[PDB]
């Protein structure tokens, strides 16, 4: 059946503020239109149906509108807990060759708290990994907003590849993040070079760990 | 009411899949339909197929489902997904759903309820089990009252896998990072927990089902 295009793909608003966000169906589909919520590792949880009627439970501070073709869903006195993606659904039977039930592509919404500078763990690998030919080495950036980026350095010299890094979602009560950070490496390469660094920026702030691959 | 879907797993390219959906403490005197939506990885939710639990059983398929996808109410409290040739563009977490019918226009007329979801990976590659690796702070730092240690777990396919601290003594203060799929198509991830430094040993237990291997890693202060 229709198509329905969701907007902003994403959208950053503030604890305790109200966001607005727009589902449109590329053709009337009336008042057949729900919202879910998707939490990162979740299931999807029904916010609203018949595009206005607020599902069992759900908080009138959040607000749905629209028909025909044009759609919102407005969540006022955000709180961490809402950071998540929101989808818009036609959900409709008029026969076996008149029906829909198609998603639109989700609106992701972070919710803004405080700043806060990551405190940075890092871990040297163990001798057992280091027999098997390959190490990884493992930076953890815990409890910081906003997004942070990593940068490795062996011996001084940054590194452009063997990273890989990993973001949890939102923390439900203070909208922080925790990263893993792990840089892979041959047991040669490791075994060639002294000091091991993570370094976490956040903007004009970072947070530096190292280690000395002699001291461990 | 609830609903539970299995039958989830591995499968080679070409490979055929039928999940089944468990509907649990529902109402009889009603109907319903029931639905199957399914999510690629860091991707939005897509519709499948949807059949009314009435006599009829009339069923309503997405179009790029028709044909290799099945679906069936095979009792009163079971639904089923028939997926055939399957391809990677179908690995996903598939989701059972259900919604009322439309009634006199007086139900709650979308997806109000929804299973946990069973995750399919369509690979060529053999199930492996982890290598799992303590990780510690480096022997020449300072010690405190507290100490953050940790588990590698990498190397493995499908997800998932489970890792739990001293065997769920441990939760508060455990952070399980996301997986992260390399372009072998193996997964790794971390785990780390935050612990009051004590003569009692820190252990990870990390669990990978499709191999069905459990591994028990006890994490030296490295001191």
């Amino acid at each position: 059946g229709p198509v329905l295009t969701q907007t902003p793909p994403s959208a950053s608003e503030p604890v305790g503020g109200t966001v607005t966000i727009k589902c449109q169906a590329s053709q009337a589909i009336d008042e057949y239109l729900g919202w879910y919520q998707q939490k990162p590792g979740q299931r999807p949880k029904l916010l609203m149906y018949y595009a206005s009627t607020l599902a069992s439970g759900v908080p009138s501070r959040f607000k749905g509108s629209g028909s025909g073709t044009q759609f919102t869903l407005t969540i006022s006195d955000l709180e961490c807990a809402d950071a998540a993606t929101y989808y818009c659904q036609n959900y409709y039977v008029g026969s076996s060759t008149n029906y829909a039930f198609t998603f639109g592509g989700g609106t992701e919404v972070v919710v803004k708290g405080d700043p806060v500078a990551p405190t940075v763990l890092i871990f040297p690998p163990a001798a057992d990994q280091v027999a098997t030919g390959t190490v990884t080495i493992v930076c953890v950036a815990n409890k910081y907003f906003p997004d942070v980026t990593v940068t490795w350095e062996v011996d001084g010299t940054t590194q452009t590849t063997g990273i890989e890094n990993s973001k949890t979602p939102q923390n439900s009560a203070d909208c922080t993040y925790n990263l893993s950070s792990t840089l892979t490496l041959t047991s040669t390469q490791y075994n060639s070079h002294k000091e091991y660094t993570c370094k976490v920026t956040q903007g004009t702030t970072s947070v530096v760990q190292s280690f000395n691959r002699g001291d461990c | 009411q609830s609903l539970e879907e299995s039958g989830g797993g591995p499968v080679k390219p070409g490979g055929t899949l039928t999940l089944t959906c468990k509907a649990s403490g529902i109402d009889f005197s009603s109907f319903y339909y029931m639905c199957w939506v399914r999510q690629a990885p860091g991707k939005g939710l897509e519709w499948i197929a949807c059949i009314v639990t009435d006599i009829t059983g009339e069923s309503y398929y997405a179009t790029w489902a028709k044909g290799r996808f099945a679906i069936s109410k095979t009792s009163s409290t079971t639904v089923t997904l028939q997926m055939t040739s399957l391809t990677a563009a179908d690995t996903a977490t598939y989701f059972c759903a259900r919604g009322d019918t439309y009634g006199y226009g007086d139900t709650v007329y979308a997806l109000n309820l929804w299973g946990p979801g069973t995750l399919v990976t369509v690979s060529s590659g053999q199930p492996k089990a982890p290598s799992v690796f303590p990780l510690a702070p480096c022997c020449g730092d300072t010690p405190s009252s507290t100490v953050t240690l940790g588990c590698l777990v990498k190397g493995y396919l499908p997800e998932p896998v489970t890792v739990t601290w001293n065997s769920g003594t441990l939760t508060n203060g455990v952070r399980t990072f996301p997986s992260v799929r390399q372009s072998s198509g193996l997964y790794s991830l971390s785990s780390v927990v935050s612990v009051t430094s004590s003569s009692q040993p820190v252990t990870c237990n990390v669990a990978h089902p499709a191999t069905n291997t459990k591994v028990d890693k006890t994490v030296a202060p490295s001191t």
